[PDB]
DNA sequence: CAAGTACTTACGCCTGGTCATT
RNA sequence: AAAGACCAGGC
DNA sequence: TGAAAGTACTTGAGTAG
């Protein structure tokens, strides 16, 4: 029906707020814990021909360390995202000189849209997320351990202590769901803290290739 | 041949032939498996009141203190507040460590593998130094505290003053340190074991010596050992696994090793969150939201009739409600198509799935647009009938309706998640699948909840479903866990599946061997099958690949 | 050497093939010529061909010999001169009053709606052959030759036999449709009634046919190269005796069954060396059966002990290792049929009522039983019970039917199969009439005086007391294990016993009969002893 | 439900609509034969296949030695005590274990399920 | 007589097979328990079972009480012949 | 997945080739709406008249108040049925279910409460 | 690496003990001087074990850390497991 | 970018005899 | 005598 | 009669003035 779509939109917003928080962006506690009833009351309820048109759901966040870069999570209405919508999104980003962005597709993006999304890679990093992938926080799963994005100083210390070339570390594909969750590019190292029935804790580090 | 060259280097890091780090410490703790033994945590299980009563070291009693300690030690403990603060600090540390155990060990399984046997060594200390439990001891509790701290500093797996190495050390012996603090507690050493000073020092010495002997020996070819230790149980396991049917034994080991994309029984265990966990009806309702029920699972029989005019009603028992529908301003005035598809739906399947004819009409209209007529009985009748015409007003309507009916009965997706053949529903008897919680009194308790085992695997859709627990709904196909969750998730899942296939017969393989196999797969960033595609795909040498199933091909490529 | 029983229709179901149900028939012309020229009739799964299949799985197709791809069955039927779809259906469906089978066969007709003449159908078959003919005439001639000679040669290879071939092809399609509707069980794979054993007879015949073909080929070559000159020709010089002598010698010696030049493609492991360590070993080697399936197969089913091995193959004796269940040993009473030409049975059936397939209206075949002799469909019969009683009487008295000929009445399927084929495995069972043995005291009295009385086993069999029962007649036989406990009236379990076993200790073979009290052991220990006895010393 | 054949070429009749008369006509495609139809049902898809097995059973199975027989259940037509009983022996038997009885004695052939 | 409701998750035939296997396995277990409880303290079978040197409780149960259900492919002895396991039985005999 | 799009294209290609304000006093809430496609205002009037004769029967069987407030009651019922249905056939089915429920309530003898 | 900053196990591994015993035994069999006094033992393995216990083996084990650097540990410095 | 095909691999060790080709 | 194939067998 | 699964390859294929 349509309350299913509102439940989906609320859960997507919850997961995206957790995703923005985990990357270190400034999100309020209420944004992280907002009930479905509260979301309907604030955003009108019924999405079809209603107050939430899947626009105005976009969330702008700023990083704790420097409030200049920010990050704008979009919400396209077209089930098949095309060149035009990502183009207008990039224009809006530029007018506010914001750098990183997400695009929460409904079903998928056209191949030309994907090529254009990877085209402006150093200028404006825009990532793509299917709506289905955002209905659960994969990091909240019991099998998924705690991933922490290591800084360059920490990675330098890591390779100094163990005397490792960066390619001797275990790897993790950039398209892995957790790596995509933290938006890790090639080169960064992710610290993985997991419990063990033989040691208690084993901190691994995986390099993104 | 997958892990033949994997060994423990002299920096106590497990590395393959290309100096790639597989495990930072061998078996995540750095100790060889010959010396470890089963022990009980003794702090994970007991309740808050029991934990306090067993470890607190109540120094205020002044009566049991003299019954447990020598005369002078009681006066020292009562008078000196520094000793009291040290004792309270010890207990608070035990409480923190107990919470760490609870998060590390949910399900409350205190049976752990640790290097040196604390209980046996305390018994030996009692017997060697002729401890008389009936008489008070002569050991300062602060001596126990300081001694366990000194031993903690002296038991080192990852050395160096570096904060990184310091944290690695604290992790590598955390389980053993909680075990030592719990077993060597001041209260337990003054009340239960009642050791003496010399016996306590000897106990510290032997703990240190046995722990040092346990540390992995650099040069130990861990990979070959792990491969053989997973192959030896594979010989004795039955090739057959035989109402859920999950493949076990050599076939399941083969599916796990070869990361097969088409397992015989791709299953998905689903845990329900809210009231659906404790209620049969809501559990069945969620199951109806998961299993795939096309129109064939609900249709009794479908037949195409010739109905030149709707008023004719060529089916005799279908007049009344029809003339209720066509006495309205409908499109009958135009050339309504004559051919009719009459589908009778079975009542039993309708009431088993809580479906109604209204919802089937909605599905038909959604999947075929408003340009296809679908008027139904509106139930409350002895026969569930839906009469569908193709109103448009050459592909004559008979053949087109045959194709439409075949499509509806095959792929109409009336309800549920596709590629999910059958979803069961049962209350578990074994404790692993129950809902383990921590009571208010701090005690581990198991609550029986409804769970659903599903044949077919669609992990993302089930996890996204409302009233399905995302933190516990897992699957058993390695590839789908890798695709949905990640590479670490697939590591842990593969460990669990290997553990299942090995331990289904009660057999035990030490965790480090499974850990090394699961790491040698999920280390290069992708699920690397233990097969010619993955042992011969890595960045090893041509001569190592040339010994495993390709020979001339690898040499020609090189 | 085992082989699937030729001249029979077996409806199987592949696990994941593009065919759902496949009826195969291995056809040999009374072992007179050719090894076997099989025919398949499959049903093309459930997935359609775009715009024709929109039901539960249809479009019967036929895989003929020497045709590169499949041919729809209706085209094959029309190629035999049956243009009308009513005639084709009459050959396929025996009673049109059953709409389900018609609904099952209709899309196969819809596939072949385009082709509507005999010549165009034959062209359709021919153009898909090994090499399409340049002209229509060559394609037609090749298609006719494939249809008559190689496709189903056991039913007939002499010209006008097209009607008989049509009836048998319809029978295969009817078995296929029965399996598709579910009215028939899919034929058991390892069912031993579906297996024939080639003893030294058929095997040496198989080699001798090849070597004689070679001797004739060489003599024709010699004569042809000597006749261009036109002087004369001598047979003694032209005949190379080495062909027969050395071919037989090599095949028996090396074990590779066939020509020397084709050793790799030849069957191996036949004609082993008689191991003479122990007498029991010699006997076990002389009485041994070898399933030709590769020993490296991981499928457990072809190695398991089938229920049908009861009294034919020792349940215990089988070599351990990767050849377990595939090398078997005969039970004590097992006898392998040597062969008998089925001329008298056909003559008797024709004289004693029976209506041949040529002179019967197809509508009369629904309610009549179908008499098969050596697998070829010889006709239909109206009163089947009388026929079975009369045939059994003849076989018991051994006048027209020899004792090794099997007669089966599939009652639920209105079929009667008579087998005179060599290779069937049978055991002698005592005959039970009413609820008492025909083995009276007089027979034992004459056998106790076996000397100076000229009473032997053959007199016992010719007196209608004992009867050979092969594996697929054992299905229609209710057997009493022992008389003294089962024939007698009690709380009744079965009051219709048709045969009784002489002694249930004859299920065990030669090497397993030395076991004392074998019923008390665990069966694997009996297998280990069966292996060990051949290695004993004496 | 079944197949209706043409009267001239005996090839299959496919369903058709008579536009001028508005009536179901089974029309032939090998020829021009057209026939008025009375069933008004081109196709029937009994997916539940609630087929009674009594029509398939043949009375000659009564004279099968291997089948079991009871004197407890007499025949409803002739009252003969002995009756040979057997299970479905066919499809849909994986969820059906009902027994079918065929009466004995020649010429009765009655069959029923209990 | 069709008085057995199909257990959820299984068809009627599988439910009946489960009932038969349960009854026969319960019988084997109880008979084996009785045989074990009837062993003299001097029994050599019991001495080797308690010693664990070579043996199992089921071995005593089979050598004294009952050998038990024989399974092929995990189900009971399949109907190799036409609806009968051996010629000596009547068709559709599902008895033990 | 290929079969889905193939059948969709087939159905679209085989079906494509096959292809007023309330007068004065219509008793409907937001009658000038088109949330349900191909639902003519005359169809709404006819469904309202079926509901109104149902309410008249309920009055004759349970003695409701009067027609003056039955007008507003019918307005509310039809508006609720409008908001609970999407396609025209669904609207007809929902009004049929509601009139069947009204008939059930009238036959029970109890007044048609909310 | 240099003599300082030895970051490895102070204990002598079983492989190190095995190979040091084997090499010292071969040296002794090849008329090498024996560092410890011998109580009339003629088995080179037995003399080697006597020397190892007495901590008088003239062998330095070069342990190659995976980065390529090496640590040289004298046999006398390491603590024997047995 | 799917549908089609072909290729490679399928326990370890051990004992004897036989035969054809050299 | 040699390595190639096959066969049977032992654990 | 009664081998079979992962990874290749190997083809044809595929919105405005
Ligand atoms: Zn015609
Ligand atoms: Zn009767």
């Amino acid at each position: 029906d349509d309350e299913e779509e509102t439940y989906r939109l609320w859960k997507i917003r919850k997961t995206i707020m957790q995703l923005c928080h985990d990357r270190g962006y400034l999100v309020t506690q209420d944004e992280l814990d907002q009930t479905l009833e509260e979301f309907k009351a604030q955003f009108g309820d019924k999405p079809s021909e209603g107050r939430p048109r899947r626009t105005d759901l976009t969330v702008l966040v700023a990083h704790n360390d420097d409030p200049t870069d920010q990050m704008f999570v979009f919400f396209p209405e077209e089930p098949k995202v095309g060149i035009k919508t990502i183009k207008v999104y990039c224009q809006r980003m530029q007018e506010e000189n914001i750098t990183r962005a997400l695009i929460v597709v409904q079903q998928g993006m056209t191949p030309s849209a994907k090529q254009s999304l990877v085209d402006m890679a150093p200028k404006y990093i825009l990532e793509q997320f299917l709506q289905q992938e955002l209905l659960i926080n994969i990091t909240e799963h019991e099998l998924v351990p705690e991933h922490v994005v290591m800084t360059k100083e920490e990675v330098t210390e890591l390779l100094a202590r163990y005397k490792l070339r960066e390619n001797q570390l275990p790897r993790i594909q950039a398209g892995d769901p957790v790596a995509r969750y933290f938006g890790i590019k090639r080169g960064q190292v992710v610290k993985i803290i997991r419990p063990s029935e033989t040691a208690g804790r084993y901190i691994t580090y995986r390099l993104v290739q | 041949k997958s892990m033949e060259s994997v060994m423990v280097k002299y920096d106590a890091t497990v590395r393959n032939s290309i100096n790639q780090v597989v495990q930072l410490r061998y078996g995540e703790d750095g100790l060889a498996g010959e010396s470890v033994e089963f022990q009980n945590l003794a702090t994970l299980k007991p309740s808050n009141k029991a934990f306090e009563k067993k470890f607190r070291f109540d120094y205020t009693n002044e009566r049991a203190l003299r019954r447990t300690l020598q005369e002078d030690l009681v006066k020292d403990v009562l008078s000196n507040a520094h000793i009291q603060n040290e004792l309270e600090r010890e207990f608070e540390r035990m409480r923190e460590d107990r919470e760490v155990l609870r998060v590390i060990f949910p399900t409350g399984d205190s049976k752990v593998v640790l290097p040196c046997n604390l209980l046996r060594m305390i018994w030996n200390a009692q017997k060697i130094f002729h401890i008389n439990p009936r008489l008070p001891s002569d050991l300062h509790p602060i001596k126990v505290v300081e001694g366990v701290k000194e031993l903690s500093k002296k038991l080192v797996i990852v050395n160096g003053d570096d904060p990184l190495s310091r944290q690695a050390q604290e992790n590598a012996t955390l389980l053993f340190n909680i075990h030592l603090r719990s077993t060597l507690c001041s209260r337990r050493m003054a009340e239960e074991f009642r050791l003496s000073g010399e016996a306590f020092d000897w106990l510290l010495g032997e703990i240190e010596s046995k722990f040092n002997q346990a540390i992995a020996h650099p040069g130990e070819m861990v990979g070959a050992l792990a491969a053989q230790s997973l192959g030896e149980p594979a010989t004795q396991m039955t090739l057959n696994t035989f109402a859920k049917n999950v493949t076990l034994g050599v076939p399941r080991l083969k599916e796990l090793i070869n990361i097969s994309k088409k397992p015989k029984t791709p299953s998905l265990t689903v845990f329900l969150l809210g009231q659906s966990a404790r209620d049969a009806e809501r559990a069945k309702d969620i199951l109806c939201r998961l299993e795939h029920t096309t129109l064939r699972k609900v249709t009794a029989n479908t037949a195409i009739y010739y109905d030149p005019n709707p008023q004719s009603t060529v089916v005799a028992e279908d007049q009344e409600w029809v003339n209720v529908y066509y006495e309205m301003p409908d499109f009958d005035v135009a050339r309504i198509s004559p051919w009719l598809l009459r589908v009778e739906l079975d009542r039993k399947h309708m009431t088993d799935r809580k479906l109604t004819m209204e919802q089937i009409a909605e599905k038909i209209n959604a999947g075929f647009g408003d340009d296809l007529n679908c008027i139904f009985n509106d139930d409350n009748a002895e026969k569930l009938v839906l009469r569908i015409r193709i109103m448009n007003s050459k592909m004559d309507d008979d053949v087109f309706l045959r194709c439409i009916e075949s499509n509806m009965l095959t792929d109409m997706t009336l309800q549920g998640i596709e590629q999910i053949s059958k979803v069961y529903m049962h209350l578990p008897q074994t404790d692993n699948k129950k809902k383990i919680i921590i009571t208010e009194d701090g005690e581990f308790k198991a609550l029986q909840e409804w769970i659903l085992e599903t044949d077919g695997v669609s992990l993302m859709r089930v996890l996204s479903e409302k009233d399905v627990d995302p933190v516990r709904t897992t699957s058993n196909d390695i590839v789908e866990i890798f695709t949905v969750l990640g590479i670490e998730a697939v590591r842990k899942a593969l460990e669990r599946e290997l553990y299942h296939v090995i331990s289904f017969d009660g057999s035990y393989v030490n965790y480090r061997h499974l850990a090394l196999l699961c790491d040698t797969m999920t280390c290069r960033g992708h699920l690397m099958a233990i097969t010619r595609h993955g042992v011969n795909r890595q960045d090893t040498g041509p001569l190592m690949k040339c010994s495993f199933e390709e020979t001339v091909d690898v040499l020609m490529e090189a | 050497q085992e082989k699937m029983a030729t001249n029979t229709v077996y409806v199987f179901a592949k696990k994941d093939s593009k065919y759902a149900y496949t009826g195969e028939c291995r056809s040999c012309l009374e072992n007179s010529s050719r090894p076997t020229s099989t025919i398949w009739v499959s049903m093309l799964a459930r997935g359609g061909q775009g715009a024709k299949k929109s039901a539960i799985g249809q479009r019967i197709v036929a895989t003929l010999p020497y045709i590169k791809q499949e041919v729809p069955i209706i085209i094959v039927f029309r190629a035999l001169g049956f243009v009308s779809d009513r005639d084709i259906l009459e050959h396929i469906i025996y009673d049109f009053e059953d709409p389900e089978m018609m609904e099952m066969v209709k899309p196969s007709l819809d596939e072949a709606f385009v082709i509507q003449e005999q010549n165009v159908a034959l062209n359709f078959i021919g153009s898909r052959g090994a090499k399409p003919g340049v002209t229509k005439e060559k394609r037609i001639k090749y298609a006719k030759e494939v249809l008559q000679k190689e496709m189903l040669p056991h039913v007939g290879v002499s010209d006008f036999c097209e009607t008989k071939k049509a009836y048998f092809l319809g029978y295969m399609v009817h078995r296929l449709l029965l399996a598709a509707l579910g009215r028939r069980e899919l034929d058991d794979r390892d069912h031993y009634g579906n297996k024939r054993l080639d003893l030294a007879g058929p095997l040496l015949a198989f080699l001798f046919r090849g070597m004689f073909k070679n001797l004739l080929k060489e003599v024709r070559i010699y004569a042809q190269k000597f006749i261009d000159r036109g002087k004369d020709f001598n047979l003694e010089l032209a005949i190379k005796t080495r062909i027969i002598s050395d071919g037989l010698k090599y095949s028996l010696a090396t074990g590779n069954w066939g020509d020397q030049k084709k050793a790799h493609q030849a069957r191996a492991g036949v004609s082993q060396v008689l191991n003479r360590l122990t007498f029991a070993s010699t006997l076990s080697h002389l009485r041994r059966l070898n399933s030709p399936i590769g020993r490296d197969g991981k499928l457990a089913k072809p190695r398991q002990l089938h229920n049908t091995l009861w009294g034919m193959v020792c349940p215990a004796e089988t070599p351990e290792g990767h050849a377990v269940g595939l090398v078997k040993n005969l039970a004590l009473m097992a006898y392998i049929s040597v062969g008998s030409q089925p001329s008298p049975i056909l003559e008797f059936l024709e004289e004693w009522s029976m209506e041949n397939l040529e002179e019967i209206s197809p509508a009369a075949i629904a309610d009549a039983t179908k008499i098969f002799v050596n697998g070829c469909w010889v006709g239909i019969h109206k009163d089947p019970e009388q026929l079975m009683n009369t045939l059994r009487k003849l076989r018991r008295q051994m006048d027209i039917i020899v004792s090794e000929v099997s007669m089966i009445r599939d009652i639920r399927e209105r079929e009667i199969r008579i087998y005179t084929d060599a290779g069937r495995i049978c055991r002698p069972l005592l005959i039970v009439e009413k609820q008492k043995l025909l083995l009276k005291k007089r027979h034992i009295d004459q056998l106790k005086e076996r000397e100076y009385n000229n009473y032997s086993w053959q007199d016992l069999v010719a007196s209608g007391v004992v009867e050979y029962i092969d594996t697929l007649e054992e299905e229609t036989v209710m057997l009493a294990m022992t008389p003294d406990d089962l024939q007698e009236k009690e709380v009744a379990y079965c009051s219709t016993y048709t045969h009784c076993e002489i002694h249930p200790s004859m299920i065990l073979g030669v090497c397993a009969s030395i076991i004392p009290f074998p019923d008390h052991n665990q069966s694997p220990r009996n297998t280990y002893q069966s292996a060990m006895g051949k290695q004993a010393m004496g | 439900v079944g197949i209706r054949f043409c009267q001239e070429c005996n090839n299959m009749l496919y369903p058709k609509e008579d536009k001028e008369n508005r009536i179901l006509l089974y029309a032939c495609r090998n020829c021009d034969y057209q026939q008025e139809a009375d069933n008004s049902c081109i196709y029937v898809n009994k997916i539940t296949h609630e087929v009674d097995e009594l029509t398939q059973i043949i009375a000659d199975v009564s004279q099968d030695p291997t089948l079991p027989r009871t004197e407890d259940h007499p025949c409803q037509k002739c009252g003969h005590k002995e009756a040979v009983f057997f299970q479905s022996h066919s499809a849909r038997a994986e969820d059906a274990m009902r027994l079918y009885y065929v009466c004995t004695a020649p010429h009765c052939g009655h069959r029923w399920t209990e | 007589n069709n008085e057995l409701e199909p257990t959820p998750g299984n068809t009627l035939r599988q439910t009946f097979e489960n009932q038969v296997n349960r009854i026969l396995n319960d019988a084997r277990d109880k008979t084996g328990s009785s045989a074990q409880k009837s062993l003299s303290e001097y029994n050599n079978f019991k001495s080797m079972v308690v010693s664990g040197a070579k043996g199992s409780k089921i071995n005593i149960s089979q050598v004294i009480a009952v050998v038990g259900q024989q399974n092929v492919e995990g189900k009971r002895i399949p109907f190799g012949f036409k609806h009968r396991t051996l010629p000596h039985f009547i068709k559709d005999d599902y008895g033990p | 997945e290929a079969h889905k799009r193939e059948w969709n294209l087939f159905y679209q290609k085989q079906m494509q080739l096959r292809k007023v304000p309330p007068d004065e006093n219509c008793p409907l809430k937001e009658a000038s709406s088109r949330r349900i496609p191909r639902l003519t205002v005359k169809a709404r009037e006819h469904c309202l008249r079926l509901l109104e004769e149902a309410l008249s029967s309920n009055r004759q069987s349970t003695r409701t108040a009067d027609e003056a407030d039955l007008r507003a009651k019918a307005v509310e019922l039809e508006h609720e049925t409008f908001r609970n249905a999407k396609v025209a056939n669904l609207y007809k089915a929902s009004v049929l279910k509601k009139v069947a429920d009204i008939h059930r309530a009238s036959k029970d003898g109890q007044p048609y409460d909310m | 690496q240099a003599n300082q900053k030895r970051i490895t196990t102070p204990y002598m591994t079983k492989y190190e003990r095995a190979r040091v015993l084997g090499t010292r035994a071969l040296q002794i069999a090849m008329c090498a001087p024996v560092m410890v006094e011998l109580e009339g033992e003629t088995d080179p393995l037995l003399i080697a074990m006597k020397e190892l216990k007495a901590r008088k083996i003239p062998i330095i084990i070069r342990r190659y850390l995976p980065d390529g650097s090496y640590e040289d540990w004298g046999v006398d410095e390491l603590i024997i497991t047995d």
